[PDB]
């Protein structure tokens, strides 16, 4: 018949301490994220519409992004945990007039670094052979993260999200970027571009647009100019080449075609 | 799709170009060519370079390093060498640290891994091995008078390297992560061997034992990545321990190590590290579970007991893929087939197990009668609870393979497995024959380095310090006894299952430490007989040692030998030791007249027999003290009463009667 | 079959205090059963026991550090092996689910 | 497979980087720019799993300056 309190305040305190201990190397990021997810989703899948039971502080998120920015090397499983964690953190509330968690995440310079690192780098390159792709699960996780960000920021200030997307594309497509040298996972990049193609760019700046157009035009001209002298396919491939027009009477050229569609929209 | 290589012609052309350059410049000024080559290597190996990201043609780079390895560096600068060494050390440490958790290779491949050492008693790891060979060659270069150029008291680049803290820390940390298997049973082929060779050369060119010893002490004085705090101890492995033992092979090195206070450091590290580790060997619980006849390369196939399913509603049933007996090698039809839609890229198969299993390997066998239907790549996902499935690594390329085998570097607790198969390159149907999942169980009939996992390396270091050279031995003992809870920790390590070092060495250490004084001897007697838990240990601290979990007064041959050694050694204080033994016997006899401490409540018969043997063999010999004066008549009365009050025909009565 | 809340708090507190004081003289197989018994007892009482009633703040911090701390876990090496990690996670999850 | 083409018949120059041909039932290399050739060299790489190479046929397609073949 006695009255008993709740365990969520002291859990919040402990987890905030644990996230504060990351920068000086007292905890392991992957184990911490896995435990965070397991305990938070106890309210049973990684559905992107569930509010975490445990909630963090602004300082915890800042420290998290700071650690992620310089982290030496990340495996695929770590990246999947990171993406799921960010997707849940978006739904979280900073109350317990501050901005939303999504607004805090977007206006942080470290998010650009994190996403560029994910989209422009592979797993550790050992003596084994691995595809330069990422699989159907990580791509879906990234798409869900971006969708949640857009949904939360739409009613407040979509121009910030559009600026963020354009800046990310510009950094990826610049000289010595991932697109220029063909480095990262192709499927994730194609998914990112095909998600970008449906955005709204009403009140974005004008220097960003010009920079994006210059970078993409230079990249596409370079791609068309220097192509290989030897062509080889399977017996099933039927797609026409790059330098073929009026044909109407996955692949890297699809990435180039999507970039051109983006320029046409802009 | 093109290979990340260049072909046999361009590589040979580049080699010829470099050879002509060297030949023409040899007679005039080879130092310019050597500087050019070192600068090229440094730029390639720097941050965001080709080597770090794995970018260019591998064969050409390997040929470049092979050509570089036979050059001469007699006049090159000293900043270039230091920059090259720093870059290569950082790159190799990064390579060793972050390696994938999944290993997969052809059946023809037989090369050992990177983290394997002492194997002798193309590939990127060959590039790393060649880089380490280059560093080993560089670090031996004599210096000029002004120490600004390498020369044509002789100084060496090794002295400059030893004074750099980051380089030495990185090398030691990298070597601490390797492992050995041949040395477990008690020249260079892998990268760990290269690190070992580099460290050995650095030790041989140190020019002063302090210069070599200081980085080792700094590494042993800090935790993970330099962190401080309680219960934090440096990572230790087998090859690292071997190297440290090789460093301390001489009297001067041991004396300098003692002067710097390392002997206290290792004892403190042992005491703290024993607190932060749980024994992972089996115990009473496993035995009792075995007695119940059941419960919740030695590995077993769990696939036949699971259920297989797929997300495609129009897929052929695949329960035949789990059968234990493989189909015939010359079958004319695939056991399972799948037809791909023109817009489809992946298919999935999920296996559910009835209970959680420690998974280690996955085997997939394609349809050998037609390899055009082999899947192009495979992605593996593992779920422990059974609903949330998490990918394990990037997809594995499996084109033109007759057998697919994925091994986990770290075995994983799994309850469901998902396999995603990619569309074949040329055909449009998938054909499969069998699937096997291998692992272990927590208990039952299917449930079937030590330095890195336990706190035994420090004990081996202490044994080496105490017993390598008998002249310095006493000195070391004097520095070891004043440490707190050392005897309790050693005794606890003595009465445990074999974890990396044999009992006689532990006995030798315990005897050697316990005889350097008289208070220490009495403390050891109390530890062995009446109380073996930690001193001043309250469970309210969560950082002090707590050696619970073991009964008092347990007798084993090692304990009997230690007691016999302590009892019958002629030295000052032997009278006090005999007094303590007889006092324990008297207390045990007195507490029997109960009609509270454990050990007193159960005197082990073998211990009493050992005491009787000690008395007999001491009386037979000659001693500097009066043995008969110690044996009072009251003790005789107590022993006789104890023997009479005890039931006949049992070992305790026989031991009491032997004492009588 | 009914368990009273008042009597079991002391037992659960002593069990968790026993968990925090294992070292090289104790074995993991016993831990696998201690965790399971603790979770079952916590869930058995009709007013189920909450985690705030069982542990203290430093105790909870040490408990979480057993799973994520870098002085107990060393890269590929875990605290008491994969089975111990799994049991600890399951016990914490079961207690939290019981409270909510 | 790596392809090299020689016009005079003694000096051979590689055409591009090697082509990955694992799990292919038919290999067909096309030149974007037709090349005057008098000798062709084919370099074949060791198979991933087996240790023997097996081949059935090789065809070279082209045109002449005059005659019935354009």
């Amino acid at each position: 018949l006695i009255i008993q309190l709740s365990s969520v305040p002291m859990l919040n305190v402990c987890f905030n301490k644990l996230f504060s201990m990351l920068q000086v190397h007292h905890v392991q990021l992957e184990s911490l994220l896995q435990l965070w997810l397991t305990l938070s989703l106890n309210s049973f899948l990684y559905n992107a519409n569930r509010i975490p039971v445990i909630s963090l502080n602004q300082a915890s998120i800042t420290s998290f992004l700071t650690v992620l920015a310089w982290y030496p090397n990340t495996l695929l499983r770590t990246w999947c945990l990171v993406l799921h964690s960010l997707t849940l953190m978006t739904n979280m509330q900073l109350n317990s007039t501050q901005e939303s968690t999504a607004h805090l995440l977007v206006s942080d310079p470290n998010l650009i670094h994190v996403l560029v690192k994910f989209l422009s780098g592979t797993s550790p390159h050992g003596t084994n052979q691995h595809s330069p792709q990422v699989g159907p699960t990580a791509t879906q996780a990234m798409q869900e993260f971006l969708t949640r960000l857009q949904v939360h920021l739409s009613s407040t200030c979509p121009q910030i999200f559009s600026e963020f997307l354009l800046k990310l594309i510009h950094i990826l497509s610049t000289e010595r970027g991932a697109f220029q040298t063909g480095q990262g996972p192709l499927d994730a990049q194609v998914k990112l571009l095909e998600f970008t193609l449906e955005q709204n760019f009403e009140v974005v700046s004008v220097s960003t647009i010009s920079a994006v157009i210059e970078s993409v035009t230079f990249l596409v001209h370079h791609y068309i100019t220097c192509s290989d002298k030897v062509m080889s396919r399977s017996g099933s491939d039927s797609s026409v080449g790059a330098r073929a027009c009026f044909g109407g009477l996955m692949t890297r050229d699809q990435l180039m075609f999507d970039l051109l569609k983006l320029v046409n929209i802009l | 799709q093109h290979s990340p290589q260049v072909g046999p012609t361009a590589t040979q052309a580049m080699q010829e170009f470099l050879t002509r350059l060297q030949v023409h410049l040899s007679s005039t000024c080879p130092q310019i060519f050597s500087e050019f080559l070192l600068k090229l290597i440094h730029i390639l190996s720097t941050e965001r370079g080709a080597f770090q990201t794995g970018q260019g043609p591998l064969d050409a780079q390997v040929k470049l390093l092979e050509f570089t390895l036979e050059q001469n560096f007699e006049v090159v600068s000293v900043s270039t060498i230091s920059a090259v060494i720093e870059s290569v050390t950082f790159l190799v440490h990064h390579y060793i640290t972050c390696s994938d958790k999944v290993m997969s290779r052809s059946g023809s491949d037989s090369s050992v891994g990177a983290r394997a050492c002492f194997g002798g008693l193309m590939t990127r790891d060959q590039l790393m091995f060649d880089l380490l060979k280059l560093v080993n060659i560089l670090v031996q270069l004599p210096l000029s008078g002004n120490r600004e150029y390498s020369a044509r008291s002789p100084a060496y680049v090794a002295d400059l390297v030893l004074a750099n803290q980051q380089i030495m820390s990185q090398i030691l940390s990298a070597l601490g992560l390797c492992n050995s298997s041949a040395m477990a049973m008690i020249d260079a082929i892998s990268v760990g061997d290269g690190l070992f060779t580099i460290l050995t050369t650095l030790s041989k060119k140190a020019s002063t034992v302090h210069m070599m010893l200081q980085p080792i002490l700094t590494y042993m004085a800090c935790g993970y990545m330099g962190r401080q705090g309680s219960l934090a101890t440096c990572q230790l492995s087998e090859p690292l321990l071997w190297f440290i033992l090789r460093v301390l092979d001489t009297s001067d090195a041991l004396k300098a190590f003692h002067d710097m206070g390392g002997v206290q450091l290792i004892c403190n590290n042992m005491v703290t590290s024993t607190r932060a580790i749980v024994n992972t060997a089996r115990s009473m619980v496993s035995t009792i579970m075995k007695f119940l006849d059941s419960g919740p390369e030695g590995i077993h196939n769990f696939a036949p007991l699971g259920t297989i399913t797929s997300s495609s509603p129009t897929a052929q049933p695949a329960e035949v893929l789990l059968q234990a007996t493989p189909p015939h090698r010359r079958a004319r039809s695939a056991a399972w087939s799948y037809i791909f839609l023109p817009e489809e890229a992946w298919c999935d198969l999920t296996i559910h197990l009835p209970a959680a299993v420690l998974l280690k390997e996955i085997h997939i066998q394609p349809h050998l009668a037609s390899l055009a239907t082999c899947p192009s790549s495979v992605s593996v996902e593992v779920s422990a609870d059974g609903v949330n499935m998490l990918p394990l690594s990037t997809p594995v390329v499996t084109s033109g393979l007759t057998y697919i085998k994925i091994q986990l570097v770290k075995a994983e607790v799994a309850s469901a497995v998902c396999l995603r198969l990619h569309r074949p390159r040329d055909a449009s149907t998938l054909g499969l024959s069998q699937i096997k999942l291998l692992g272990l169980t927590a208990f039952g009939t299917t449930s079937s380095d030590q330095v890195s996992k336990t706190s035994i390396g420090w004990l081996r270091l202490l044994h080496h310090c105490l017993t390598h050279i008998s002249d310095l031995e006493g000195m070391m003992a004097s520095a070891a006894a004043p440490t707190a809870n050392l005897l309790q920790t050693c005794a606890a390590l003595l009465m445990s299952p074999y974890c990396g070092m044999h009992s006689p060495n532990i006995e030798v250490v315990l005897v050697k430490i316990g005889l350097q004084s008289t208070r220490i001897g009495l403390k050891l007697i109390d530890i062995l007989l009446r109380n073996c838990a930690a001193s001043g240990s309250d469970p309210t601290d969560l950082n002090s040692p707590l050696l619970f979990g073991r009964l008092n007064g347990l007798s084993s041959d090692s304990t009997i030998d230690i007691l016999y050694q302590l009892g019958t050694t002629q030295d000052p204080g032997t009278k006090d030791r005999i007094q303590a033994l007889l006092k324990w016997v008297s207390d045990s006899a007195r507490v029997a007249a109960m009609k509270v401490e454990y050990g007193l409540l159960m005197p082990s018969p073998s211990h009493l027999h050992c005491v009787a043997a000690i008395l007999w063999h001491s009386y037979e010999l000659l001693v500097e003290y009066d043995l008969p004066a110690l044996l009072d008549q009251e003790l005789f009365e107590l022993l006789f009463n104890w023997s009479m009050s005890l039931p006949c025909n049992m070992v305790l009565k026989k031991a009491v009667d032997s004492l009588l | 079959f009914t368990l009273a809340h008042e009597r079991c708090i002391s037992v659960v507190q002593k069990l968790v205090l026993f968990l925090l004081s294992m070292d090289f003289t104790c074995h993991a197989d016993l831990l696998l059963f201690v965790c399971k018994v603790l979770a079952r007892i916590a869930n058995a009482t009709r007013p189920t026991i909450h985690l705030c009633e069982i542990v203290n703040e430093p105790q909870l911090e040490r408990l979480l550090l057993l799973l994520v701390g870098t002085d107990f876990n060393r890269g590929d090496i875990s605290w008491g092996g994969a089975w111990a990690q799994y049991s600890l996670t399951c016990m914490l999850q079961d207690i939290l689910a019981g409270e909510l």
